[PDB]
RNA sequence: CUUCACACAUGCUACAAUGGCCGGUACAAAGGGCUGCGAUGCCGCGAGGUUAAGCGAAUCCUUAAAAGCCGGUCUCAGUUCGGAUCGGGGUCUGCAACUCGACCCCGUGAAGUCGGAGUCGCUAGUAAUCGCAGAUCAGCAACGCUGCGGUGAAUACGUUCC
């Protein structure tokens, strides 16, 4: 959690959920709710439908996104431009 | 027409702070010239996010 | 004299002048003088080429300058727009990305007032 | 005597001479000319380079350089016809090989961020061409009495028929390319 | 609930030499404190972390007051003024800090050079200026609120005029 005293913060039943899929395969969209947790480099070629409070965004990381978080790729709002 | 119109083309020599130094004509400067790099010592005649993770991490 | 840049302002302290280098400035100045020891209260006009080359060095061994330090900026910034996350979507936008309010502000990051 | 002239000779000729199976000894690739001009753009607005073009190129290279004037008119560049647009001036024997010895070796690597020369800025026939874009690092020139500053550019003409002659000859000259 | 082509209102910052930086240096009040005040000591430039004594308190912490004074530098400059923006690196609380916290280190270093018509507050320890403490709260308040203290002025002839 920001601090180099406990390492990163990644949610237990996202582990429970990731560890158990990439051992053998990449698993297809999956369905999470917490924005909070961080990308450990585990995450490399799955992906990730993240909420952003109305639905989720499917977001891959490929090599980049590991000191990034799930929710950073999530507009929580949206502007258009009011001209 | 080499009268006065073009500029003095005299003998010089060039020191550098490498020891590569030669000696030509140039302009109007007669004296030496002090130079810090030269061709034998400037550069190009010479020569991750998961790995920052894992070094914070 | 010029080292990267011009380094050398008219009757300045090369402290400050030091300042004038993209990579150093007060603090970084203070420990490259104070690893090397010349001292700092002395007008650029009295160095010489000797002390300019010790010094030459010192400023590549560890600390960077000009073109690349920005070469490295302009890529982070780049990267941070193609991956396509909060930050790189509010820098494609040219708003501020620390989270500042846009209400009444980012006047610096937009440009001034519009007044349509 | 030209120090680069001299190595030539010595050299770069048989050095050719071996890279390109040519017949008879004068179908080496020899370079004939350097070739530097201005083509300023302070022609139609205070009409002042003979001080800003002329006074520089002279002690640059070592010969006052001819005034080019301008061939038309453009009213989009402001461009009438007959006065000056442009300063040229080209080098030829031992002072061309002064000053390209010159060049090569304390004036190219001293410029701003010296990545080298790209080797693909040939005409295609064995010529080649680069140019700077301020008052070089010329040591002939100092800033201190130098007005609004001003780039230049080289025309490098040899007697190679070829691309890669040129290259070859430019690179065994010391030309440090990609 | 913190958005953002724009406008308003309330506060802070400056636009410098009554000044900036470096070193030394003297004088407060009022408050807070067992989910705490962390005296020293150690690590780190640093914020902060570690073991630990005293303290339900005139005996402990807060606690160093800053303005004030001395010596050097800068020499009116978009600057040794200005700290908004940005990149990188750390600390603290919180399960979790992109949204959505505060602080620390380096570098980058914008507008701004006294502000139009117009407009605000102020008669004595007042205005002016500099620091301190509380309350909310795990963190977010040295730009809000409420109180505290230091230095510390000029004008009022007169009530016609808004
Ligand atoms: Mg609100
Ligand atoms: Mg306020
Ligand atoms: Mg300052
Ligand atoms: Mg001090
Ligand atoms: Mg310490
Ligand atoms: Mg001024
Ligand atoms: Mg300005
Ligand atoms: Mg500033
Ligand atoms: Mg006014
Ligand atoms: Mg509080
Ligand atoms: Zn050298």
């Amino acid at each position: 959690p920001r601090s180099l005293k406990k390492g990163p913060f990644v949610d237990e039943h996202l582990l429970k959920k990731v560890d158990v899929q990439n051992e053998k395969n990449t698993k297809q969209v999956i369905k999470t709710w917490s924005r909070r947790s961080t990308i450990i480099p585990d995450f490399i070629g799955h992906t990730f439908a993240v909420h952003d409070g109305r639905k989720h965004v499917p977001v891959f990381v490929t090599e980049s996104m590991v000191g990034h978080k799930l929710g950073e790729f999530a507009p929580t709002r949206t502007f258009k431009g009011h001209i | 027409m080499k009268s006065d119109i073009h500029p003095a083309y005299e003998e010089t020599t060039v020191v550098c702070g490498c020891g590569n130094t030669f000696q030509t004509r140039s302009t109007k400067p007669g004296g030496r010239i002090v130079v810090e790099v030269c061709s034998q010592c400037h550069p190009f005649y010479t020569g991750g996010r998961v790995a920052r993770f894992e070094k914070r991490y | 004299a010029r080292l990267v840049g011009v380094d050398l302002p008219r009757d300045k302290r090369m402290e400050v002048a030091l300042t004038y280098i993209f990579g150093i400035g007060r603090t970084r100045s203070n420990e490259i003088l104070a690893a090397t020891g010349i001292d700092r209260d002395l007008r650029t006009r009295d160095l010489t080429e000797e002390q300019l080359i010790h010094l030459r060095d010192y400023i590549e061994a560890n600390l960077k300058v000009e073109g690349d330090l920005r070469r490295e900026v302009q890529a982070d910034i780049r990267r941070k727009i193609e991956i396509g996350c909060y930050q790189g979507l509010r820098h494609r936008r040219g708003m501020p990305v620390r989270g500042q309010r846009t209400k009444t502000n980012a006047r610096t990051r937009k440009g001034p007032k519009r007044t349509i | 005597q030209p120090r680069l002239k001299e190595r030539y000779r010595s050299e770069i000729r048989d050095a050719l001479r071996k890279q390109f199976g040519y017949g008879n000894v004068m179908q080496i690739p020899t370079v004939t000319k350097v070739v530097v001009n201005m083509g300023v753009g302070e022609a139609a607005r205070d009409a002042k380079l003979i001080n800003g073009a002329v006074n520089d190129l002279a002690l640059i290279t070592g010969q006052k350089p001819e005034v080019r004037r301008a061939r038309k008119s453009i009213a989009q560049f402001k461009l009438r016809e007959g006065m000056p647009v442009g300063v040229r001036v080209t080098l030829r024997g031992d002072r061309m090989w002064e000053f390209l010895d010159r060049l090569t070796s304390i004036a190219l690597p001293r410029i701003r961020d010296f990545r080298g020369l790209s080797p693909k800025q040939f005409d295609g026939v064995g010529n080649y061409t680069f140019g700077l874009a301020e008052q070089a690092v010329f040591h002939e020139v100092d800033v201190d009495k130098i007005d609004r500053v001003r780039g230049m550019d080289i025309n490098v003409v040899t007697s190679a028929a070829t691309d890669d002659e040129g290259r070859a000859l430019l690179r065994a000259l010391g030309f440090p390319f990609k």
